[PDB]
RNA sequence: GCCAGCCACCGCGGUCAUACGAUUAACCCAAAUUAAUAGAUCCACGGCGUAAAGAGUGUUUAAGAAAAAAAAUCACAAUAGAGUUAAAUUAUAACUAAGCUGUAAAAAGCCCUAGUUAAAAUAAAAUAACCCACGAAAGUGACUCUAAUAAUCCUGACACACGAUAGCUAGGACCCAAACUGGGAUUAGAUACCCCACUAUGCCUAGCCCUAAACCCAAAUAGUUACAUAACAAAACUAU
């Protein structure tokens, strides 16, 4: 996703990275509610160190 | 059968179906063994077996061939397209 | 084809082999249901469109004394038999 | 008159039905050699489907341990000098001699393929046969 | 108890499969005389592959090699180069009849 | 009693492994004015022209060399469920055979 | 019914064929089960087939 | 005698009507009969290639499925930047020639033209390709480099992102093709087909519009070849 974003704002008018980049948030967006509902002593851990 | 006249139409019909004959097994020679459903081309039949009293309730062409093989107590229902030779 | 596989033993470098147990016990009764039907004088037709044997297949008839038909077919023969052959004519009991 | 059609079942099963129906008064001579002598399959119609999808045949191949022996002798020495004759019931061909004395020979504890393969070849010189290598 | 059945093994009698022209040799786009053997020495076109008899690999890798060599200017476009014109014939296309 | 499978190792078919460059005697069986109806023991019957040179010795029941090459010719083309066979073999003539 | 892997276990007959009757007492029935391993075969089998059972009664 | 009139639906009557009106006879209900309006009943546990029906595409939320097994892909033309040019054409120059373009046949146009030699820019990408790859779709096939093609591998909208070509707003480019327009010819007329000239525009940068026979008219994920041919076509079917 950071990969992404850095291709992205140099390359703004690509359309296929900025459909990957909003897919790829959706993943993890949609993991991380997965991990909150199982583990949430390890979801708080993962949510502070990335700054998500 | 087809032909020209209605008259010779009746004559080639009768004589060609005798060779083409079928023999229905009859439980009790009064119905048939078991509920049968089928589905032939476009035609939706299904029949139900039935006792002694309650006999030929069915589409108007089925009772004419039901009492042709002897079947007396039989239900039908017919579905979908309902073309006499299908 | 499809309905004869049970009746081959294998394929031989692509070339089918049939398992010829199963052809002794069908020849066993094929023979034995032949004879039985010439005991009770009934006629046998021998039926063979291949143009390699019909001499062969002719002449083994005559010698048998039942009757052979090893050429063109006509297409009202065995059910338009009247029309064919005769008025009143009797069919064959059993064709080979 | 009779039943005429093919896909209803087969040969045995109308004609017992019609006389039993009451129409043919008449049996037939075979039906009697039927009743006596049935088939091993009945002849009932089928409509030869057309197989698709992962469905395959059930026919194996016909491979024997032999033919991994021939296979080699073919590759290295092609088809040996004497002919074929298929008209003869017991005929032993070169190939089949090779096979032979190279069952013998492995029935002595060699398991190496190339001490099996030379002596087979050594041997058969003794015999008189010839085998001149291709290539 | 009978040792004459058939055994599951496959077929030995397998011969190895056709190998093409070019099969395990690196192409290259500086070599002129291997990329204008698949040239028309006429017209300059580029052979299929019902004339060159090349796999498909090797044929794509040709393709790019030789378009390669067009730009880069190592050999010409419009003909094939004088000085590998009696090079050996590998194609199967004959003009003269 | 000797089992059918017995039979099938040690037949002369078998032994002949592929049919691709085997050579198989035969024995001709019909004559034509220029064509030779050979039978080489296989399924079917391959056909071979005379060749200019012994020709009038080709007679009926001749033997003769043969390089048998497939055993019995058959292709599959587009829109054919089942294959279109020849019915026939296909081999060339090496000689005749030397007795 | 023609759609359902069951359609016998959605008519009348099997809904009123299942004879368990809970007491006056009880209020809440929570059932957890697991969509994977041969353990919770029990388990799916009682709720794909008993619990409407229990429930119309 | 398509007149007067009849019908619940299909229809009858146009000088030989079992349908109009009357008569004879018959049929069916019966102290009721017929007509008119409401009501009972009646659509899909059926279908979606050709019939009304799979929405232009992908992801995700709500929600729902999991239950046996098993599954991260891949030479090649994805995409977005940067650099580059073979073959043709044109501005332009020299030389020769008087004609050159055009059609079934001509006219108009040009003669500032045509042929040959030399040659930028813009635009478009022979043969390879009888190959079938990449991307979610629409799409992509001249060369080089950089960045790069989600998910440990279900379904999912009106939400988010995208969407050929034509069209709009502003700036730049213009070889060539070219709606509109003008001329020539054809025709009864030709504001059409045919011929000549030229504009919008097709192109680059930034923004918008969000439409297609966006059709492989066949939805996604797992499978089966059993059962079984409406027709035609690209065989039939099960589960969520
Ligand atoms: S067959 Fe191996 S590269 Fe062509
Ligand atoms: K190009
Ligand atoms: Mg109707
Ligand atoms: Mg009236
Ligand atoms: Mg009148
Ligand atoms: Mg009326
Ligand atoms: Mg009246
Ligand atoms: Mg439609
Ligand atoms: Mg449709
Ligand atoms: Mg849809
Ligand atoms: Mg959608
Ligand atoms: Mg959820
Ligand atoms: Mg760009
Ligand atoms: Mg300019
Ligand atoms: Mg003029
Ligand atoms: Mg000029
Ligand atoms: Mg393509
Ligand atoms: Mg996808
Ligand atoms: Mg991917
Ligand atoms: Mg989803
Ligand atoms: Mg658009
Ligand atoms: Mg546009
Ligand atoms: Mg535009
Ligand atoms: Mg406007
Ligand atoms: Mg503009
Ligand atoms: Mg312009
Ligand atoms: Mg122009
Ligand atoms: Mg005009
Ligand atoms: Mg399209
Ligand atoms: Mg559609
Ligand atoms: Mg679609
Ligand atoms: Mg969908
Ligand atoms: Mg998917
Ligand atoms: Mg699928």
């Amino acid at each position: 996703i950071r990969n992404y974003e850095e291709h992205m704002q140099k390359h703004r008018k690509d359309k296929a990275h900025k459909r990957f980049l909003l897919m790829s948030i959706d993943q993890r967006k949609k993991m991380l509610k997965n991990l909150r509902e199982t583990n949430y002593a390890v979801f708080e851990k993962i949510c502070k160190e990335l700054g998500i | 059968g087809k032909a020209t006249e209605r008259a010779d139409a009746f004559r080639k019909a009768k004589n060609r179906a005798v060779h083409y004959l079928h023999y229905i097994e009859r439980y009790e020679d009064h119905t048939i063994y078991h509920d049968i459903s089928l589905k032939f081309k476009r035609t939706h039949i299904k029949m139900k077996k039935q006792p002694r009293g309650y006999g030929l309730h069915c589409h108007r062409a089925i009772m004419t061939i039901c009492r042709l093989i002897g079947i007396k107590d039989l239900y039908a229902k017919v579905s979908g397209s309902v073309n006499m030779l299908n | 084809h499809r309905f004869m596989e049970p009746y081959l033993f294998g394929s031989r470098l692509g070339q089918d082999i049939i398992d010829l147990e199963q052809t002794a016990a069908h020849l066993q009764l094929a023979l034995n249901f032949t004879a039985h039907v010439a005991y009770r004088e009934g006629i046998i037709l021998f039926v063979s469109r291949h143009r390699q044997f019909a001499h062969l297949i002719e002449t083994t008839a005559r010698d048998c004394g039942e009757y052979a038909h090893t050429r063109y077919f006509k297409g009202g023969l065995l059910t338009n038999a009247p029309l064919l052959l005769g008025p009143g004519v009797r069919l064959p009991d059993l064709i080979i | 008159a009779g039943s005429r059609l093919e896909t209803v079942g087969s040969i045995f099963s109308r004609t017992r039905d019609l006389i039993r129906a009451g129409v043919l008064k008449e049996k037939p001579l075979w039906l009697d050699i039927y009743n006596a002598f049935p088939p091993l399959r009945e002849p009932v119609f089928r409509r030869p489907r057309l197989r698709y999808g992962k469905a395959k045949a059930a026919v194996q191949d016909i491979f024997y341990h032999e033919d991994r022996i021939r296979a080699k002798f073919y590759s290295a020495y092609g088809s040996g000098p004497k002919a074929f004759d298929l008209f003869n019931p017991n005929f032993k061909s070169t190939c089949q001699r090779f096979v032979e004395k190279y069952i013998e020979l492995q029935r002595l504890g060699e398991t190496d393929e190339e001490k099996l393969f030379v002596e087979a070849g050594k041997a058969l010189l003794a015999e008189g046969v010839t085998l001149r290598r291709v290539g | 108890s009978n040792e004459d059945l058939p055994v599951p093994m496959e077929n030995p009698y397998k011969e190895p499969l056709k190998k093409c022209i070019l099969c395990e040799k690196h192409v290259d786009y500086k070599n002129v005389q291997l990329l204008s053997q698949f040239i028309s020495p006429f017209t300059g076109c580029i052979y299929g592959r019902h004339i060159t008899g090349l796999c498909g690999k090797k044929q794509k890798e040709i393709t790019k090699a030789i378009k390669r060599a067009q730009i880069l200017g190592f050999m010409p476009v419009t003909y094939k180069d004088p000085a590998y014109l009696k090079d050996p014939k590998v194609c199967n296309i004959k003009y003269r009849e | 009693v000797e089992s059918f499978a017995s039979m099938l190792r040690h037949s002369p078919l078998t032994q002949m492994g592929p049919a691709k460059n085997k050579l198989v005697i035969g024995q001709i069986f019909h004559i034509v004015e220029d064509d030779l109806y050979i039978d080489f023991g296989g399924k079917f019957h391959c056909v071979c022209k005379r060749p200019e040179v012994d020709g009038e010795k080709y007679q009926k029941g001749t033997r003769v060399r043969l390089r048998l090459l497939d055993l019995e010719l058959t292709s599959r083309f587009l829109g054919a469920t089942t294959d279109t066979t020849i019915l026939e073999a296909d081999a060339v003539l090496l000689g005749l055979q030397e007795s | 019914p023609m759609k359902g892997r069951f359609p016998i276990r959605r008519t009348l007959q099997y809904l009123g064929q299942g004879d368990v009757v809970f007491k006056d007492s009880v209020k809440v029935m929570t059932v957890n089960y697991n969509t994977h391993g041969e353990l919770g075969e029990g388990a799916r089998k009682f709720v794909f087939f008993n619990i409407p059972q229990i429930q119309y009664k």
